[PDB]
């Protein structure tokens, strides 16, 4: 850190939360409730966190509309994870879904109500009553079109009562580590350019995902997957990074989300020939089939020319057939959102949409206790002390290969709640606040000091763009071994351009040029790991679909009957998590693979669902 | 006697001064709109009249002048058939506009007429009746005295 | 290096802890009510002054006007007579002045009714030009 | 070469004894997106990266990008660039706020005031958390429509001249409407004590019905109005029809 001097500021808390998104805030409320001196660290105001932009709804088996068993939720979630989903985590999610969302009503979330006065639910993507046998399920509870805005503002409000101390606009640089143990976090106070070291017995990572690793995305600009990168720079393997979900109905132009609620209310996808083409691709579910299918099904129509508009390159979402007193009631957000960015009167015209990057199931590997883990091939799942994770940045996993619709706001909440529940217990008040080793994150700063005065000939702005495109091309909805190899070749050579970086802005106080550069740093780690994982995965499963490996590789062939066959070895078949372990400095990436936890938590409360062929 | 938040609000203002932090512009930069321009002209006139009543009530008291000398003094120049009623219109309008607008500005204390159509309508409505009543009050006796120069009896 | 100083938690408003002690119930609300009532009552009055002139009207005008302008100037004195931009006691000077303005106003108007044309007659005479 | 020219407010606290500035930035509208924010980014990305400013969402739902654009307080991301290349779009920060750097202002007071209204659900009978849905009717919950949407951009408090003057004491439109939002929520019980906290002559009443809040607001909402009901509520010219009856089969 030679070229400057820095104001270093220590602290001491019980538990630090890097994140003020749904998960981080819920996590905080429970810890305040428990009585911990809880520091919430966020690189922007909590209400600006991504959650806010969420639209469709949040999932729970409430049966405000009709009878519902959470076990039917649990099913559609395991089939949604294309059996790459650790079911012990999914069991936790779907069991407590009804308690957690009810909590939110009890925190003053203004859920839309049915005439009965109950929480109005709608239908959504990839759900169904009676274990896939029955109808299309109505579990997706909502505040009409704007569920995530109202969930966050509510969760935040209630966290002003938890006596939790807020560090707002603080960019977290690294997880402060002591040989296996997370003793705290380091950050940069944007307000005064001071550096802050937070000592803590625990550390919850709720940073969200890396939607900006791709060119087009519904995500917000601050989806740079920092927490995911922090873990890597502390020496942890990330999980299932190649599984990037593509949301079907992202607007043609900017890529802003048009909800799946727009489809769950009775809207549908129409090609250049005026065919509701999803009725072919999904005989049963139609336009409420899972997102990886619907987004693929779009791309097929485009790539075969029946795409619409002046480039025959996107398609339509249709709402000019639903009654306008429902559009206005159930979809006012997208109504205006479409009317602004597309100029579309949704009651008169369709909305030009296209598959778009949205959610990263992939993240920091954890158990069901939302605790970060490492995975030796012999020792197994060895946890990381003083470290927890939840939200989009985590991979429990409750989404394996494909996240279900309306499940993340729940994943954010339930496992945020879980973080505190699980910490309240396993933390004990005799355990003193850990001291920092001398010269902690002297590198963390050095790194910053480098980027701050960046001297090379590549503008930080341009190196991002070329990453984003190099990505957009190679790791699309349909990917192939030759493309991916050729992607990895470019991405790894873009990584070497990091030493050739340029930044003009030199100031400490509110340097959006410097901070964005650290985001790019973090994004490049995620991205590199995303594509090397994808290149290597020789199968089609969930979001990640390989033209050259278009069957779901499983222990058994599951189309044929089970008995009579003979289970493959762990090496050949791909029912396993992808654990990329990048060398933060050089960029070398090594892999290893970890089993899917098939068992539930209580075999007495529910049965583990056998892998059947995922059809909608 | 401050509420706990308004205490904090002060301590803040201090802390904000401390940092020599500049303040964003406002009147300097903000655009003219019929919401607050009207607010200005309600309060501009409101005051002007009260300052008149002081400059009038206390001014004529302290000074030796009675009002009857003043009314005669101006007829000294005996300014044009126009320029008088101009000043009459200038004197009616602050009372006219204000008093009308007072019924409107009470409205928005009751949530009555607070949407942008109701705001912008009322703005023209009040200016209309203030233009009418001040012109009508001023050009009525003037059109009764020039109804002597030629009259029946 | 990490030869740091230990810092403190950032300044923040605790609405639960500020709830200790706070009993202020000096319900200004009922005063607002009467300001507006009165002003609505003056809606017929201005017409009445146009039509029914006289010394006793002057008195209703000079009583009401001094009472409504008193409430008015106090408003404008609080908006612009700010402690921040004036310093505490100097703001209290304007503050007190808002009451001086009222008492000087009424006396100014009372002198004029009782030793001059009066409000009503003053308009007749200037409209007569 | 449809070169739009921009006059952006500039300022550097780093630079010793420096003062507010105005910089002119030119932008090729053919090489740019349709929204103001796109240019500001384009500018940071291609021209001067020191141009510091707040963004997060692109869809106008976060509240981060509040600022002044051609004399009005609005969100950049969903405000359209003025296509007339002979003219300039004049970009300043949110009026009468202390500026940190360029278009970034300190919020904390605004944030702190919205914290003082106890923006969360309060009920006298201690109910259990994840146990039961509380009752609220379609008519009841629909009241909040117009209130719950506020993203806390502060375009409205930044436009209110009464806020400019007495910002420390007068809560300002956006914060008030959230105070109101929690008042009329049927499920909410401690609604009198909420009024109790802004009974004084500044907190609430210093609203001189100017109406910029409602006119400037990028989400088309109406604070002036909810202030209305507060004035009626505080004067006891009105009060809320208390909770509807939660039926015994619900
Ligand atoms: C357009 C859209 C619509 C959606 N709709 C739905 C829906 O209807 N239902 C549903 O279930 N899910 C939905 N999702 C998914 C869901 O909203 C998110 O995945 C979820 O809200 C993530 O919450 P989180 O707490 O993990 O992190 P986020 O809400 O993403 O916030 C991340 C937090 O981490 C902090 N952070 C990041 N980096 C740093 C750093 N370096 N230092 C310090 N702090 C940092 C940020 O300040 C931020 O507060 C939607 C997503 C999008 C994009
Ligand atoms: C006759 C009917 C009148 C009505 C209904 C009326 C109503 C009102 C109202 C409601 C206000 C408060 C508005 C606010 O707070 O912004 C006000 C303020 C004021 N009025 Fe009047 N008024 C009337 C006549 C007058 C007259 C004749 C004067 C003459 C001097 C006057 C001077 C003022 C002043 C100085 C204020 C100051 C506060 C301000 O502008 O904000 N008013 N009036
Ligand atoms: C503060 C106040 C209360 C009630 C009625 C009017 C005002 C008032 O003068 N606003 C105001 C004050 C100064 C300037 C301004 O316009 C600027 C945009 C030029 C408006
Ligand atoms: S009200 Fe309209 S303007 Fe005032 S904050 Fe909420 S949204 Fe921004
Ligand atoms: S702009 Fe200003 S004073 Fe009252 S109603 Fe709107 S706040
Ligand atoms: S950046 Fe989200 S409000 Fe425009």
């Amino acid at each position: 850190s030679n070229i400057a001097q820095y104001k270093v500021i220590d602290h001491a808390y019980d538990v630090v939360i890097i994140g003020a998104g749904g998960a981080g805030l819920r996590a905080a409320m429970g810890l305040g409730e428990a009585g911990f001196k809880t520091a919430v660290v966020t690189k922007m105001f909590p209400t600006r966190s991504h959650t806010t932009a969420a639209q469709g709804g949040i999932n729970a088996a409430l049966g405000s509309m009709n009878p519902d068993d959470w076990k039917w939720h649990f099913y559609d979630t395991v089939k949604g994870s294309d059996w790459l989903g650790d079911q012990n985590a999914m069991h936790y999610l779907t069991r407590n879904a009804v308690e957690a969302v009810t909590e939110l009503e009890n925190f003053g979330m203004p859920f839309s109500r049915t005439p009965e006065g109950k929480i109005y639910q709608r239908s959504f993507g990839g759900q169904s009553n009676n274990y896939g046998k029955g109808g299309v399920a109505k579990r997706t509870c909502c505040v009409a079109d704007r569920t995530g805005h109202s969930m966050l503002h509510t969760l935040y409000g209630n966290s002003l009562r938890c006596h939790c101390t807020f560090f707002i606009e603080y960019f977290a640089l690294d997880l402060l580590m002591d040989k296996g143990r997370c003793v705290g976090v380091i950050a940069l106070c944007l307000e005064d350019g001071t550096i802050h070291r937070f000592r803590s017995k625990r550390t919850i990572v709720a940073t969200g995902g890396y939607g900006r690793a791709y060119f087009s995305c519904t995500t917000a600009h601050m989806n740079t997957g920092d927490g995911t990168a922090l873990a890597t720079r502390a020496g942890i393997a990330l999980e299932d990074l190649e599984f990037i979900q593509f949301h079907p109905t992202g607007i043609y132009g900017v890529g802003c989300l048009i909800t799946e609620g727009s489809r769950g209310e009775g809207g549908f996808l129409v090609n250049s020939e005026g065919e509701r083409f999803m009725e072919r691709y999904a005989p049963k579910a139609k336009d409420l089939a899972s997102r990886d299918v619907v987004s693929r099904a779009e791309t097929i129509e485009i790539m075969e020319g029946r795409g619409v508009g002046p480039e025959k390159d996107h398609i339509y979402l249709q709402l000019h057939h639903l009654p306008a007193e429902q559009l206005h009631q159930r979809l006012p957000g997208i109504s205006e959102t479409a009317k602004i960015f597309a100029g579309v009167d949704v009651t008169k015209e369709p909305i030009p949409v296209i598959p778009t990057v949205h959610y990263n199931m992939g993240g920091i590997p954890t158990n069901y206790k939302a605790q970060v883990i490492k995975y030796t091939k012999e020792g197994g799942d060895k946890i990381v002390p003083g470290l927890y994770a939840c939200g989009e940045c985590a991979c429990h996993s409750v989404h394996g290969a494909n996240r279900l619709g309306a499940n993340s706001l729940l994943d954010a909440v339930v496992f945020g709640r879980a973080c505190s529940i699980n910490i309240k217990e396993e933390l004990k008040p005799d355990e003193k606040i850990p001291e920092l080793p001398e010269g902690a994150g002297e590198e963390s700063i050095a790194n910053l000091d480098a980027v701050r005065y960046a001297n090379g000939d590549v503008p930080t702005a341009e190196l991002r763009l070329t990453m984003q495109k190099t990505m957009q091309k190679h790791a699309g909805v349909f990917r192939r071994g030759d493309i991916l190899a050729e992607g990895v070749k470019k991405m790894m050579d873009l990584f070497k351009e990091l030493k050739r970086l340029k930044t003009t802005d030199r100031s400490l106080i509110w340097n959006s040029d410097l901070t964005e550069s650290l985001e790019l740093q973090n994004l490049m780690l995620n991205a590199t790991q995303t594509i090397v994982a994808a290149e290597n995965r020789k199968e089609s499963r969930g979001a990640h679909a390989r033209d050259d490996f278009p069957k779901r590789e499983d222990e058994y062939d599951y189309s044929k009957p089970i008995e009579g066959q003979t289970k493959r070895p762990f090496e050949k078949h791909w029912r396993k998590h992808t654990l990329t372990k990048q060398d933060p400095r050089t960029g070398h990436i090594t892999l290893d693979y970890r089993p899917v936890i098939d068992k539930t938590l209580d075999p007495a409360e529910v049965d583990w669902i056998p892998p059947i062929i995922r059809s909608y | 006697e401050k509420t706990p938040i308004q205490v904090w609000g002060w301590d803040y203002l201090m802390r904000q001064r401390a940092l020599k932090r500049p303040i964003a512009p406002h009147l300097t930069i903000y655009k003219p709109q019929m919401t607050w321009m009207v607010s200005g002209l309600h309060r501009v006139t409101g005051c002007a009249m009260a300052g008149t009543l002081l400059i009038g009530g206390v001014g004529f008291s302290v000074l030796p002048l009675d009002f009857t000398t003043f009314v005669e003094f101006i007829r000294g120049l005996g300014i044009p058939w126009v320029i008088l009623d101009t000043f009459k219109f200038i004197i009616a309008f602050p009372i006219a506009f204000h008093t009308l607008n007072g019924i409107r500005f009470i409205g928005f204390d009751m949530a009555k007429g607070t949407d942008i159509p109701s705001i912008y309508r009322g703005a023209y409505l009040v200016l209309g009746l203030a233009a009418l009543i001040s012109l009508a009050v001023v050009v009525y006796p003037r059109w009764e005295r020039h109804k002597k120069a030629t009259l029946p009896t | 290096t990490s030869a740091a100083v230990t810092g403190a938690a950032p300044p923040q408003f605790d609405p639960i802890a500020a709830e200790k002690g706070f009993k202020p119930l000096h319900s200004h609300g009922t005063l607002f009510k009467i300001e507006r009532y009165f002003a609505a009552a003056m809606v017929p009055l201005i017409p009445a002054a146009y039509f029914i002139h006289g010394r006793e009207m002057d008195l209703c005008l000079a009583l009401a006007l001094t009472l409504h302008v008193h409430w008015g100037v106090w408003g404008v004195v609080n908006d612009y007579g700010r402690p921040f931009v004036l310093g505490d006691t100097l703001a209290a000077a304007v503050r007190v002045g808002a009451y001086i303005f009222t008492a000087c106003l009424l006396a100014g108007l009372l002198y004029f009714n009782e030793h001059d044309v009066g409000l009503t007659r003053a308009f007749e005479m200037v409209w007569e030009l | 070469k449809r070169i739009k020219t921009f006059e952006i407010y500039r300022f550097n606290p780093e630079e010793p004894g420096a003062k507010p500035k105005l910089q002119k930035f030119d932008v090729d509208l053919d090489k740019c997106g349709t929204m103001v924010l796109d240019a500001l980014i384009k500018i940071k990305n291609e021209v001067d990266p020191t141009l510091t400013f707040r963004r997060s969402c692109r869809e106008g739902i976060c509240g981060s990008c509040a600022m002044n654009i051609a004399g009005e307080n609005t969100l950049a991301c969903i405000c359209n660039i003025d296509q007339n290349t002979s003219k300039t779009t004049k970009i300043y920060p949110l009026p009468h706020m202390f500026v940190i750097k360029d278009l970034v202002p300190d919020m904390n007071l605004f944030y702190a005031q919205y914290a003082s209204i106890q923006p969360w659900l309060q009920k006298k009978t201690k109910i259990n958390l994840g146990e039961k849905q509380q009752y609220q009717s379609i008519k009841e919950q629909e009241k909040l429509d117009g209130l719950y949407e506020c993203i806390l951009c502060a375009c409205c408090s930044a436009s209110c001249p009464s806020y400019w003057w007495n910002a420390d004491k007068y809560l300002g439109p956006a914060v008030l409407m959230q105070a109101y939002r929690w008042i009329i929520d049927s499920r909410d019980d401690s609604a009198a004590e909420r009024l109790a906290r802004m009974q004084d002559g500044f907190s609430a009443f210093k609203c001189h019905t100017i109406m910029n809040c409602t006119k400037t607001c990028p989400k088309h909402l109406n604070p002036a109005r909810a202030i209305g009901e507060i004035k009626m509520l505080l004067t006891k010219m009105k009060t809320k029809p208390a909770p509807l009856p939660t039926p015994a089969n619900f």
